Protein backbone atom coordinates (compact mmCIF):
# COMPACT_ATOMS: atom_id res chain seq x y z
CA UNK A 1 0.00 0.00 0.00
CA UNK A 2 2.67 2.38 -0.58
CA UNK A 3 1.60 5.72 -1.74
CA UNK A 4 3.23 7.94 -4.23
CA UNK A 5 4.43 11.33 -3.18
CA UNK A 6 3.45 13.21 -6.66
CA UNK A 7 0.01 11.96 -7.59
CA UNK A 8 -0.97 10.62 -3.54
CA UNK A 9 -2.43 7.19 -4.55
CA UNK A 10 -1.38 3.37 -3.51
CA UNK A 11 0.44 1.38 -5.49
CA UNK A 12 2.59 -2.06 -4.81
CA UNK A 13 6.10 -2.08 -5.21
CA UNK A 14 5.98 -3.55 -8.81
CA UNK A 15 3.99 0.09 -9.95
CA UNK A 16 6.35 2.05 -8.80
CA UNK A 17 10.63 3.70 -9.00
CA UNK A 18 13.13 5.70 -7.94
CA UNK A 19 15.51 8.18 -8.06
CA UNK A 20 18.92 8.10 -6.87
CA UNK A 21 17.74 9.51 -3.22
CA UNK A 22 14.89 6.19 -3.23
CA UNK A 23 12.26 8.86 -3.55
CA UNK A 24 9.13 6.73 -4.13
CA UNK A 25 6.69 7.66 -7.36
CA UNK A 26 4.45 6.11 -9.32
CA UNK A 27 5.40 5.36 -12.85
CA UNK A 28 2.41 7.23 -14.24
CA UNK A 29 3.49 10.09 -12.77
CA UNK A 30 7.02 9.26 -13.83
CA UNK A 31 5.56 9.05 -17.47
CA UNK A 32 3.30 12.41 -17.20
CA UNK A 33 6.81 14.19 -15.59
CA UNK A 34 8.64 12.95 -18.86
CA UNK A 35 5.91 14.42 -20.68
CA UNK A 36 5.44 17.63 -19.11
CA UNK A 37 9.24 17.79 -19.78
CA UNK A 38 9.35 16.60 -23.78
CA UNK A 39 6.04 17.73 -25.33
CA UNK A 40 5.42 20.32 -22.76
CA UNK A 41 6.34 22.83 -20.80
CA UNK A 42 9.25 21.66 -18.30
CA UNK A 43 13.14 21.63 -17.36
CA UNK A 44 15.06 19.12 -19.61
CA UNK A 45 16.82 17.21 -16.68
CA UNK A 46 14.16 15.11 -15.31
CA UNK A 47 15.00 15.91 -11.71
CA UNK A 48 13.16 13.88 -8.55
CA UNK A 49 10.05 15.85 -8.50
CA UNK A 50 10.89 16.60 -4.70
CA UNK A 51 12.84 19.60 -3.67
CA UNK A 52 14.99 18.06 -1.35
CA UNK A 53 16.35 15.34 -3.99
CA UNK A 54 19.15 17.34 -5.63
CA UNK A 55 19.81 13.84 -7.23
CA UNK A 56 17.59 12.98 -10.55
CA UNK A 57 15.67 9.86 -11.81
CA UNK A 58 18.56 7.23 -13.29
CA UNK A 59 18.52 6.27 -16.97
CA UNK A 60 17.70 3.23 -16.11
CA UNK A 61 14.67 3.75 -14.52
CA UNK A 62 13.96 6.35 -17.40
CA UNK A 63 14.74 2.78 -20.08
CA UNK A 64 12.68 0.62 -17.73
CA UNK A 65 9.16 3.27 -17.24
CA UNK A 66 9.39 5.75 -19.74
CA UNK A 67 7.82 4.30 -23.54
CA UNK A 68 10.78 4.07 -26.33
CA UNK A 69 8.59 7.52 -28.09
CA UNK A 70 8.60 9.65 -25.13
CA UNK A 71 12.73 8.48 -24.16
CA UNK A 72 13.59 9.15 -28.30
CA UNK A 73 11.63 12.36 -27.83
CA UNK A 74 13.88 12.95 -24.77
CA UNK A 75 17.47 12.53 -26.39
CA UNK A 76 16.20 14.39 -29.61
CA UNK A 77 15.14 17.61 -27.05
CA UNK A 78 18.22 17.07 -25.29
CA UNK A 79 20.00 17.23 -28.26
CA UNK A 80 18.19 20.52 -29.50
CA UNK A 81 18.56 22.08 -26.10
CA UNK A 82 22.73 21.02 -26.59
CA UNK A 83 22.63 23.05 -30.20
CA UNK A 84 21.10 25.90 -28.70
CA UNK A 85 23.67 26.07 -26.38
CA UNK A 86 26.38 25.54 -28.55
CA UNK A 87 25.31 27.52 -31.51
CA UNK A 88 22.52 29.14 -30.21
CA UNK A 89 19.58 30.13 -32.65
CA UNK A 90 21.53 29.66 -35.82
CA UNK A 91 20.30 26.18 -36.60
CA UNK A 92 17.96 26.08 -39.88
CA UNK A 93 16.70 22.93 -40.80
CA UNK A 94 16.01 22.03 -44.72
CA UNK A 95 12.48 22.46 -45.74
CA UNK A 96 12.29 19.64 -47.55
CA UNK A 97 13.83 17.03 -45.19
CA UNK A 98 14.37 19.16 -42.10
CA UNK A 99 18.26 18.52 -42.41
CA UNK A 100 19.66 20.62 -39.55
CA UNK A 101 22.95 22.85 -40.38
CA UNK A 102 24.64 25.72 -39.61
CA UNK A 103 24.99 28.84 -41.68
CA UNK A 104 26.33 32.23 -40.38
CA UNK A 105 23.08 33.96 -40.68
CA UNK A 106 24.64 36.18 -43.72
CA UNK A 107 23.57 33.95 -46.82
CA UNK A 108 20.58 32.63 -47.61
CA UNK A 109 21.78 29.76 -50.01
CA UNK A 110 20.90 26.37 -47.78
CA UNK A 111 21.95 24.00 -50.19
CA UNK A 112 20.37 20.81 -48.12
CA UNK A 113 24.07 18.43 -47.47
CA UNK A 114 22.05 15.38 -47.43
CA UNK A 115 22.34 13.43 -50.83
CA UNK A 116 18.67 11.77 -50.31
CA UNK A 117 17.84 15.75 -50.33
CA UNK A 118 20.61 18.57 -51.94
CA UNK A 119 17.54 20.83 -52.65
CA UNK A 120 18.52 24.63 -52.79
CA UNK A 121 16.26 26.98 -51.11
CA UNK A 122 16.01 30.09 -49.47
CA UNK A 123 15.86 30.52 -46.11
CA UNK A 124 13.60 33.41 -45.82
CA UNK A 125 11.21 32.08 -47.50
CA UNK A 126 11.69 28.18 -48.16
CA UNK A 127 11.52 29.06 -51.57
CA UNK A 128 13.86 27.53 -54.49
CA UNK A 129 16.85 29.21 -55.15
CA UNK A 130 16.89 28.61 -58.82
CA UNK A 131 13.88 30.22 -59.35
CA UNK A 132 14.22 32.83 -56.44
CA UNK A 133 17.37 34.08 -59.04
CA UNK A 134 16.64 38.02 -59.45
CA UNK A 135 13.59 38.13 -57.70
CA UNK A 136 12.69 38.67 -53.87
CA UNK A 137 10.68 36.31 -51.57
CA UNK A 138 7.93 39.06 -52.26
CA UNK A 139 8.06 38.68 -55.97
CA UNK A 140 8.42 34.86 -55.53
CA UNK A 141 5.45 34.72 -53.40
CA UNK A 142 3.46 36.68 -55.77
CA UNK A 143 4.31 34.90 -58.93
CA UNK A 144 2.15 31.64 -57.84
CA UNK A 145 -1.23 31.45 -55.46
CA UNK A 146 0.17 28.73 -53.79
CA UNK A 147 3.12 30.50 -52.63
CA UNK A 148 1.35 33.67 -51.77
CA UNK A 149 -1.50 31.97 -49.84
CA UNK A 150 0.81 30.19 -47.41
CA UNK A 151 3.40 33.02 -47.06
CA UNK A 152 0.36 35.49 -46.25
CA UNK A 153 -0.60 32.41 -43.77
CA UNK A 154 2.97 32.12 -42.24
CA UNK A 155 3.14 35.96 -41.98
CA UNK A 156 -0.41 35.81 -39.98
CA UNK A 157 1.32 33.15 -37.73
CA UNK A 158 4.60 35.19 -37.28
CA UNK A 159 2.27 38.13 -35.96
CA UNK A 160 1.36 36.03 -32.99
CA UNK A 161 3.89 32.99 -31.99
CA UNK A 162 6.93 34.30 -30.73
CA UNK A 163 9.97 32.37 -31.38
CA UNK A 164 12.62 31.65 -28.25
CA UNK A 165 16.05 32.54 -29.36
CA UNK A 166 17.73 29.73 -27.90
CA UNK A 167 15.78 26.58 -28.87
CA UNK A 168 13.60 28.34 -31.56
CA UNK A 169 10.49 27.19 -30.07
CA UNK A 170 7.09 29.07 -30.38
CA UNK A 171 5.22 30.64 -27.72
CA UNK A 172 2.29 32.25 -26.81
CA UNK A 173 0.89 33.40 -23.46
CA UNK A 174 -2.06 31.88 -21.77
CA UNK A 175 -1.95 34.23 -19.09
CA UNK A 176 0.04 36.78 -16.78
CA UNK A 177 2.39 38.69 -17.04
CA UNK A 178 4.41 39.42 -20.60
CA UNK A 179 7.93 37.65 -19.15
CA UNK A 180 7.92 34.45 -20.83
CA UNK A 181 10.30 31.87 -19.66
CA UNK A 182 11.00 29.53 -21.91
CA UNK A 183 11.28 25.20 -21.20
CA UNK A 184 15.16 25.81 -22.55
CA UNK A 185 15.95 28.10 -19.87
CA UNK A 186 15.79 31.78 -21.91
CA UNK A 187 14.00 34.76 -20.86
CA UNK A 188 11.93 36.82 -23.58
CA UNK A 189 9.55 39.67 -23.90
CA UNK A 190 5.78 39.31 -25.07
CA UNK A 191 5.54 42.51 -26.55
CA UNK A 192 9.09 43.21 -27.99
CA UNK A 193 10.45 39.64 -28.81
CA UNK A 194 13.90 40.35 -26.96
CA UNK A 195 15.50 37.90 -25.20
CA UNK A 196 15.09 39.76 -21.65
CA UNK A 197 17.93 40.26 -18.61
CA UNK A 198 15.65 39.79 -15.94
CA UNK A 199 12.85 41.95 -14.70
CA UNK A 200 14.90 45.15 -15.57
CA UNK A 201 13.28 45.50 -18.43
CA UNK A 202 9.99 46.42 -17.58
CA UNK A 203 8.05 49.60 -15.93
CA UNK A 204 7.51 49.09 -12.18
CA UNK A 205 6.04 52.75 -12.17
CA UNK A 206 2.44 52.55 -10.86
CA UNK A 207 1.37 56.34 -10.23
CA UNK A 208 0.62 55.64 -19.71
CA UNK A 209 4.14 55.43 -18.14
CA UNK A 210 6.16 58.89 -18.87
CA UNK A 211 9.21 58.31 -16.93
CA UNK A 212 10.86 55.06 -18.75
CA UNK A 213 10.51 53.89 -22.23
CA UNK A 214 10.49 50.09 -21.31
CA UNK A 215 7.80 47.45 -21.81
CA UNK A 216 4.49 47.81 -19.71
CA UNK A 217 4.49 44.11 -17.57
CA UNK A 218 0.50 43.24 -17.81
CA UNK A 219 -0.25 44.73 -21.20
CA UNK A 220 -2.18 42.38 -23.37
CA UNK A 221 -0.87 42.52 -27.21
CA UNK A 222 -3.74 40.36 -28.18
CA UNK A 223 -5.47 43.30 -29.52
CA UNK A 224 -2.64 44.54 -31.39
CA UNK A 225 -2.04 41.26 -33.33
CA UNK A 226 -5.35 40.31 -34.00
CA UNK A 227 -5.90 43.43 -35.87
CA UNK A 228 -2.43 43.31 -37.67
CA UNK A 229 -3.32 39.75 -38.63
CA UNK A 230 -6.60 41.14 -39.76
CA UNK A 231 -5.10 43.74 -41.62
CA UNK A 232 -2.38 41.32 -42.95
CA UNK A 233 -5.55 39.07 -44.64
CA UNK A 234 -7.56 41.88 -45.87
CA UNK A 235 -4.29 43.65 -47.78
CA UNK A 236 -4.03 40.39 -49.37
CA UNK A 237 -7.15 39.29 -50.26
CA UNK A 238 -7.05 43.44 -52.31
CA UNK A 239 -3.62 42.09 -53.94
CA UNK A 240 -5.18 38.86 -55.19
CA UNK A 241 -8.06 40.72 -56.77
CA UNK A 242 -6.15 43.57 -57.60
CA UNK A 243 -3.38 41.15 -59.83
CA UNK A 244 -6.36 38.53 -60.71
CA UNK A 245 -7.62 38.73 -63.95
CA UNK A 246 -11.09 37.99 -63.54
CA UNK A 247 -10.35 35.35 -60.92
CA UNK A 248 -12.13 34.34 -57.79
CA UNK A 249 -9.65 34.61 -48.84
CA UNK A 250 -6.55 33.27 -46.99
CA UNK A 251 -6.59 32.83 -43.34
CA UNK A 252 -8.96 31.35 -41.03
CA UNK A 253 -12.13 33.64 -39.86
CA UNK A 254 -11.59 36.84 -37.90
CA UNK A 255 -14.32 36.45 -35.52
CA UNK B 1 -4.38 17.64 -49.60
CA UNK B 2 -0.85 17.61 -48.40
CA UNK B 3 -0.12 19.88 -45.51
CA UNK B 4 2.32 20.38 -42.62
CA UNK B 5 3.30 20.72 -39.26
CA UNK B 6 5.54 22.16 -37.07
CA UNK B 7 6.37 20.62 -34.43
CA UNK B 8 7.67 22.14 -30.69
CA UNK B 9 11.40 21.79 -31.99
CA UNK B 10 11.08 22.86 -35.30
CA UNK B 11 10.77 19.89 -37.64
CA UNK B 12 8.45 20.19 -40.46
CA UNK B 13 6.49 16.86 -40.64
CA UNK B 14 4.30 15.73 -44.08
CA UNK B 15 0.90 15.17 -43.24
CA UNK B 16 -2.36 13.77 -46.04
CA UNK B 17 -5.74 14.83 -44.72
CA UNK B 18 -9.10 16.01 -46.39
CA UNK B 19 -11.19 19.30 -45.72
CA UNK B 20 -14.09 17.28 -43.93
CA UNK B 21 -11.27 15.66 -41.10
CA UNK B 22 -11.62 17.36 -37.80
CA UNK B 23 -8.80 18.81 -35.16
CA UNK B 24 -9.06 15.87 -33.64
CA UNK B 25 -8.09 13.21 -36.32
CA UNK B 26 -5.30 16.15 -37.34
CA UNK B 27 -3.97 15.45 -33.48
CA UNK B 28 -4.10 11.88 -33.88
CA UNK B 29 -1.69 12.04 -37.01
CA UNK B 30 0.17 14.43 -35.72
CA UNK B 31 0.80 11.64 -32.67
CA UNK B 32 0.99 8.88 -34.86
CA UNK B 33 3.93 10.62 -36.76
CA UNK B 34 5.83 11.77 -33.71
CA UNK B 35 4.54 10.74 -30.78
CA UNK B 36 2.80 13.93 -28.85
CA UNK B 37 -0.16 13.04 -26.85
CA UNK B 38 -2.97 15.48 -28.24
CA UNK B 39 -3.53 16.11 -24.77
CA UNK B 40 -0.38 18.47 -25.41
CA UNK B 41 -0.22 19.71 -28.45
CA UNK B 42 -1.48 23.08 -29.21
CA UNK B 43 -1.93 23.86 -32.52
CA UNK B 44 -1.96 27.43 -34.26
CA UNK B 45 -3.03 28.27 -38.04
CA UNK B 46 -1.68 31.53 -39.45
CA UNK B 47 -2.16 32.88 -35.80
CA UNK B 48 -5.59 31.57 -34.54
CA UNK B 49 -5.94 28.67 -32.30
CA UNK B 50 -7.24 24.90 -33.89
CA UNK B 51 -10.05 24.38 -31.49
CA UNK B 52 -11.13 20.34 -31.22
CA UNK B 53 -14.95 21.30 -32.00
CA UNK B 54 -14.20 23.19 -35.07
CA UNK B 55 -12.85 21.49 -38.17
CA UNK B 56 -10.25 22.24 -41.00
CA UNK B 57 -13.01 23.54 -42.93
CA UNK B 58 -13.90 26.10 -40.27
CA UNK B 59 -10.25 27.38 -40.27
CA UNK B 60 -9.43 27.82 -44.10
CA UNK B 61 -6.70 25.27 -43.91
CA UNK B 62 -5.89 24.35 -47.84
CA UNK B 63 -3.44 22.63 -49.34
CA UNK B 64 0.12 22.76 -48.63
CA UNK B 65 -0.62 24.75 -45.36
CA UNK B 66 2.38 24.45 -41.91
CA UNK B 67 0.28 24.05 -39.09
CA UNK B 68 2.40 25.30 -35.86
CA UNK B 69 2.82 23.30 -32.36
CA UNK B 70 3.39 25.95 -30.00
CA UNK B 71 3.93 25.93 -25.73
CA UNK B 72 1.09 27.90 -23.98
CA UNK B 73 2.76 28.86 -21.48
CA UNK B 74 2.13 31.19 -18.31
CA UNK B 75 3.23 34.99 -17.39
CA UNK B 76 5.30 35.36 -14.54
CA UNK C 1 -7.83 13.47 -13.25
CA UNK C 2 -4.62 13.46 -11.38
CA UNK C 3 -5.13 17.21 -10.29
CA UNK C 4 -8.53 16.21 -8.76
CA UNK C 5 -6.38 13.15 -7.17
CA UNK C 6 -3.80 15.10 -5.77
CA UNK C 7 -5.72 18.00 -4.73
CA UNK C 8 -8.30 15.99 -2.66
CA UNK C 9 -5.29 14.36 -0.98
CA UNK C 10 -3.69 17.81 -0.17
CA UNK C 11 -7.24 19.24 1.25
CA UNK C 12 -7.35 16.24 3.24
CA UNK C 13 -4.03 16.70 4.62
CA UNK C 14 -4.89 20.75 5.50
CA UNK C 15 -8.13 20.04 6.93
CA UNK C 16 -6.62 17.88 9.46
CA UNK C 17 -3.13 19.70 9.85
CA UNK C 18 -4.82 23.41 9.45
CA UNK C 19 -1.88 26.12 9.00
CA UNK C 20 -1.12 28.56 10.95
CA UNK C 21 -1.02 31.46 8.88
CA UNK C 22 -3.14 30.76 6.30
CA UNK C 23 -6.98 30.09 7.61
CA UNK C 24 -10.76 30.45 5.98
CA UNK C 25 -9.59 27.84 3.35
CA UNK C 26 -12.60 27.82 0.76
CA UNK C 27 -12.78 25.30 -2.07
CA UNK C 28 -15.78 24.17 -4.03
CA UNK C 29 -15.39 20.30 -4.17
CA UNK C 30 -17.26 20.42 -7.74
CA UNK C 31 -13.51 22.86 -9.17
CA UNK C 32 -10.64 21.26 -7.41
CA UNK C 33 -8.58 23.86 -9.42
CA UNK C 34 -9.88 27.62 -7.48
CA UNK C 35 -8.86 27.81 -3.64
CA UNK C 36 -9.96 31.12 -1.66
CA UNK C 37 -8.15 31.36 1.99
CA UNK C 38 -7.16 34.79 4.16
CA UNK C 39 -3.52 35.27 4.80
CA UNK C 40 -2.94 36.09 8.74
CA UNK C 41 0.71 37.35 9.12
CA UNK C 42 2.54 37.37 12.74
CA UNK C 43 4.66 40.20 12.30
CA UNK C 44 4.45 43.73 12.30
CA UNK C 45 3.94 45.74 9.52
CA UNK C 46 0.98 43.33 9.00
CA UNK C 47 -0.07 41.87 12.02
CA UNK C 48 -2.85 43.93 12.52
CA UNK C 49 -5.07 42.97 9.36
CA UNK C 50 -5.60 39.96 7.36
CA UNK C 51 -5.52 39.55 3.38
CA UNK C 52 -7.57 37.48 1.20
CA UNK C 53 -5.78 35.30 -1.53
CA UNK C 54 -6.65 32.99 -4.38
CA UNK C 55 -4.81 30.16 -5.68
CA UNK C 56 -5.16 29.20 -9.15
CA UNK C 57 -4.64 25.65 -10.13
CA UNK C 58 -3.66 24.33 -13.52
CA UNK C 59 -5.30 21.56 -15.21
CA UNK C 60 -1.75 19.84 -15.72
CA UNK C 61 -0.68 19.94 -11.75
CA UNK C 62 0.91 19.16 -10.21
CA UNK C 63 3.12 19.24 -13.10
CA UNK C 64 2.81 22.90 -13.70
CA UNK C 65 2.88 25.60 -10.96
CA UNK C 66 -0.16 27.59 -9.52
CA UNK C 67 -0.66 30.80 -9.57
CA UNK C 68 -1.71 32.89 -6.64
CA UNK C 69 -3.39 36.23 -6.49
CA UNK C 70 -3.80 38.75 -3.69
CA UNK C 71 -7.27 40.34 -3.51
CA UNK C 72 -6.79 42.53 -0.41
CA UNK C 73 -4.38 45.17 -0.98
CA UNK C 74 -1.13 44.91 0.45
CA UNK C 75 2.15 47.33 0.81
CA UNK C 76 4.58 44.98 0.11
CA UNK C 77 7.57 45.24 -2.53
CA UNK C 78 7.44 41.92 -4.24
CA UNK C 79 3.27 42.54 -4.49
CA UNK C 80 1.66 44.83 -7.00
CA UNK C 81 -1.25 46.80 -7.06
CA UNK C 82 -3.14 44.29 -8.57
CA UNK C 83 -2.31 41.43 -6.13
CA UNK C 84 -0.02 39.27 -8.71
CA UNK C 85 2.78 38.05 -6.77
CA UNK C 86 5.91 36.61 -8.41
CA UNK C 87 6.98 33.81 -5.68
CA UNK C 88 10.13 32.23 -6.64
CA UNK C 89 8.80 28.53 -5.38
CA UNK C 90 6.07 28.79 -8.10
CA UNK C 91 7.76 29.87 -10.89
CA UNK C 92 7.90 28.11 -14.10
CA UNK C 93 11.32 27.81 -14.26
CA UNK C 94 12.04 26.73 -10.92
CA UNK C 95 8.66 24.56 -10.25
CA UNK C 96 9.18 20.45 -9.28
CA UNK C 97 5.92 18.96 -9.17
CA UNK C 98 6.48 17.30 -5.63
CA UNK C 99 5.93 20.97 -4.43
CA UNK C 100 2.87 20.77 -2.18
CA UNK C 101 0.76 23.70 -1.44
CA UNK C 102 1.76 23.68 2.67
CA UNK C 103 5.05 25.11 1.28
CA UNK C 104 4.16 27.46 -1.43
CA UNK C 105 2.08 28.99 1.55
CA UNK C 106 4.78 29.17 3.60
CA UNK C 107 7.74 30.57 1.36
CA UNK C 108 4.35 33.30 0.28
CA UNK C 109 4.54 34.01 4.27
CA UNK C 110 8.20 34.05 4.44
CA UNK C 111 8.27 36.65 1.80
CA UNK C 112 5.18 38.66 3.59
CA UNK C 113 7.49 38.64 6.96
CA UNK C 114 10.77 39.49 5.06
CA UNK C 115 10.50 41.61 1.41
CA UNK C 116 13.18 40.58 -1.30
CA UNK C 117 13.62 44.79 -2.17
CA UNK C 118 16.41 43.54 -4.65
CA UNK C 119 13.67 42.03 -7.07
CA UNK C 120 10.85 43.89 -6.89
CA UNK C 121 7.29 44.17 -8.90
CA UNK C 122 7.26 47.80 -7.20
CA UNK C 123 10.81 49.09 -7.31
CA UNK C 124 9.80 52.30 -5.18
CA UNK C 125 8.95 50.51 -2.26
CA UNK C 126 11.97 48.48 -2.40
CA UNK C 127 13.95 51.71 -2.37
CA UNK C 128 11.75 52.87 0.67
CA UNK C 129 12.64 49.36 2.67
CA UNK C 130 16.16 49.34 1.69
CA UNK C 131 16.92 53.32 2.33
CA UNK C 132 15.05 53.29 5.55
CA UNK C 133 12.78 50.26 6.82
CA UNK C 134 11.32 52.33 9.59
CA UNK C 135 9.55 54.24 7.43
CA UNK C 136 8.68 51.62 5.47
CA UNK C 137 6.81 49.51 8.13
CA UNK C 138 5.21 52.91 9.06
CA UNK C 139 3.83 53.90 5.71
CA UNK C 140 2.70 49.55 5.55
CA UNK C 141 1.03 49.78 9.36
CA UNK C 142 -0.88 52.65 7.93
CA UNK C 143 -1.68 51.04 4.41
CA UNK C 144 -2.86 47.62 6.17
CA UNK C 145 -4.90 50.03 8.45
CA UNK C 146 -6.71 51.64 5.68
CA UNK D 1 37.78 4.11 -25.43
CA UNK D 2 34.69 4.15 -26.70
CA UNK D 3 33.02 7.35 -28.02
CA UNK D 4 29.49 7.94 -29.30
CA UNK D 5 29.00 10.54 -31.92
CA UNK D 6 25.44 11.46 -32.65
CA UNK D 7 24.62 13.43 -35.57
CA UNK D 8 21.27 15.65 -36.76
CA UNK D 9 19.42 12.74 -38.20
CA UNK D 10 20.39 10.78 -35.12
CA UNK D 11 22.83 8.45 -36.84
CA UNK D 12 25.08 7.43 -33.89
CA UNK D 13 28.86 6.59 -35.19
CA UNK D 14 31.01 4.73 -32.94
CA UNK D 15 34.81 5.74 -32.22
CA UNK D 16 37.56 4.27 -30.69
CA UNK D 17 39.63 7.07 -29.59
CA UNK D 18 42.04 7.69 -26.60
CA UNK D 19 41.10 10.08 -24.12
CA UNK D 20 44.53 12.28 -24.91
CA UNK D 21 43.02 13.21 -28.41
CA UNK D 22 42.99 16.02 -29.95
CA UNK D 23 39.66 17.33 -31.65
CA UNK D 24 41.01 18.01 -34.37
CA UNK D 25 41.66 14.04 -34.57
CA UNK D 26 38.71 13.02 -33.78
CA UNK D 27 37.00 15.19 -36.49
CA UNK D 28 39.89 13.22 -39.25
CA UNK D 29 38.38 9.75 -37.78
CA UNK D 30 34.63 11.24 -38.66
CA UNK D 31 35.68 12.26 -41.95
CA UNK D 32 37.19 8.86 -42.64
CA UNK D 33 34.74 7.10 -41.18
CA UNK D 34 31.55 9.27 -43.03
CA UNK D 35 33.24 11.53 -45.34
CA UNK D 36 32.56 14.83 -43.72
CA UNK D 37 35.41 17.17 -44.35
CA UNK D 38 36.62 18.57 -40.66
CA UNK D 39 36.33 22.15 -41.72
CA UNK D 40 32.47 21.50 -41.62
CA UNK D 41 32.54 19.72 -38.60
CA UNK D 42 31.42 21.40 -35.59
CA UNK D 43 31.61 19.10 -32.74
CA UNK D 44 29.56 20.04 -29.17
CA UNK D 45 29.68 18.10 -25.61
CA UNK D 46 27.74 19.62 -22.67
CA UNK D 47 26.79 22.66 -24.43
CA UNK D 48 30.57 24.15 -25.58
CA UNK D 49 32.39 24.21 -28.72
CA UNK D 50 34.91 22.06 -28.97
CA UNK D 51 38.07 23.03 -30.20
CA UNK D 52 40.45 21.50 -32.72
CA UNK D 53 43.46 22.37 -30.04
CA UNK D 54 41.69 21.07 -26.71
CA UNK D 55 41.66 17.16 -25.88
CA UNK D 56 38.96 14.64 -25.09
CA UNK D 57 40.21 14.91 -21.22
CA UNK D 58 40.37 18.86 -21.08
CA UNK D 59 36.70 18.38 -21.68
CA UNK D 60 36.65 15.39 -19.32
CA UNK D 61 34.55 13.22 -22.29
CA UNK D 62 34.46 10.02 -19.99
CA UNK D 63 33.84 6.49 -21.55
CA UNK D 64 30.79 5.49 -23.54
CA UNK D 65 29.62 9.61 -23.53
CA UNK D 66 27.76 11.06 -26.44
CA UNK D 67 29.58 14.20 -28.59
CA UNK D 68 26.37 16.18 -31.19
CA UNK D 69 27.69 16.94 -34.60
CA UNK D 70 26.23 19.62 -36.48
CA UNK D 71 27.91 20.93 -39.71
CA UNK D 72 28.29 24.60 -41.70
CA UNK D 73 28.97 25.29 -44.77
ZN1 LIG E 1 1.92 9.12 -8.66
ZN1 LIG F 1 14.84 12.04 -4.92
ZN1 LIG G 1 17.13 19.34 -47.58
ZN1 LIG H 1 13.80 34.04 -50.61
ZN1 LIG I 1 13.70 28.25 -25.71
ZN1 LIG J 1 9.78 44.25 -23.95
ZN1 LIG K 1 8.23 53.75 -15.89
Amino acid sequence: LIECRCCYGEFPFEELTQCADAHLFCKECLIRYAQEAVFGSGKLELSCMEGSCTCSFPTSELEKVLPQTILYKYYERKAEEEVAAAYADELVRCPSCSFPALLDSDVKRFSCPNPHCRKETCRKCQGLWKEHNGLTCEELAEKDDIKYRTSIEEKMTAARIRKCHKCGTGLIKSEGANRMSCRCGAQMCYLCRVSINGYDHFCQHPRPCQECSRCSLWTDPTEDDEKLIEEIQKEAEEEQKRKNGENTRIGPPLE
Amino acid sequence: MQIFVKTLTGKTITLEVEPSDTIENVKAKIQDKEGIPPDQQRLIFAGKQLEDGRTLSDYNIQKESTLHLVLRLRGG
Amino acid sequence: MAASRRLMKELEEIRKCGMKNFRNIQVDEANLLTWQGLIVPDNPPYDKGAFRIEINFPAEYPFKPPKITFKTKIYHPNIDEKGQVKLPVISAENWKPATKTDQVIQSLIALVNDPQPEHPLRADLAEEYSKDRKKFCKNAEEFTKK
